[PDB]
């Protein structure tokens, strides 16, 4: 009687890990959470904050030496603020994990 | 151009460092550019 009572049970282990999907919730929402980290990480490049553009090249291929340091100083400072931000909260989740 | 090599171009003031290949993106006309998430181009149309 126990060993039937042990293999219906696995068996219905099985079928439910067959049919329910939202099962594994634990494992998918930390998927999820670090590629939506990722994925603000890097739509961060296309901020402009405050410079007159937000790629790099056009601001180098435009303007001369001695004015290029305002627009650069300001997207450094923009995309250090982000990258800083993103560190410290892989940080967090990693001790959670 | 030279392609499949590593090269800096500039197309149209549009520059950049990269390898340029010959590509699969059927786009229509008037468009030119492609675009990733981060809004860099990813594909482009030869001017000439
Ligand atoms: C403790 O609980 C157990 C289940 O949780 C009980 O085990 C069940 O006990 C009876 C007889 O052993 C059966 O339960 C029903 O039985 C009727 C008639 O039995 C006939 O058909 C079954 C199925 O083909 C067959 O195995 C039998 O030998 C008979 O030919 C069935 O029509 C019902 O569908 C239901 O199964 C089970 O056979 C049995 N379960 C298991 C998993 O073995 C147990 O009796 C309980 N203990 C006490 C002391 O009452
Ligand atoms: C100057 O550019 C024009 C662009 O039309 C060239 O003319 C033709 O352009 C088409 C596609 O743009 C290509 O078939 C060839 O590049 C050109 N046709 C032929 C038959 O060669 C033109 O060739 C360019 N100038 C030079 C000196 O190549």
């Amino acid at each position: 009687l126990i060993a039937n009572q042990f293999n219906s049970a696995i068996g219905k282990i099985q079928d439910s890990l067959s049919s329910t999907a939202s099962a594994l919730g634990k494992l998918q929402d930390v998927v999820n959470q670090n590629a939506q980290a990722l994925n603000t990480l890097v739509k961060q490049l296309s901020s402009n904050f405050g410079a007159i553009s937000s790629v790099l090249n056009d601001i180098l291929s435009r303007l001369d030496p001695p004015e290029a340091e305002v627009q650069i100083d300001r997207l450094i400072t923009g995309r250090l603020q982000s990258l800083q931000t993103y560190v410290t909260q892989q940080l967090i989740r990693a001790a959670e994990i | 151009l030279v392609k499949n090599k590593c090269v800096n171009f500039n197309f149209n003031g549009l520059t950049g460092t990269g390898v340029l290949t010959e590509s699969n993106k059927k786009f229509l006309p008037f468009q030119q550019f492609g675009r990733d998430i981060a809004d860099t181009t990813d594909a482009v149309r030869d001017p000439q």
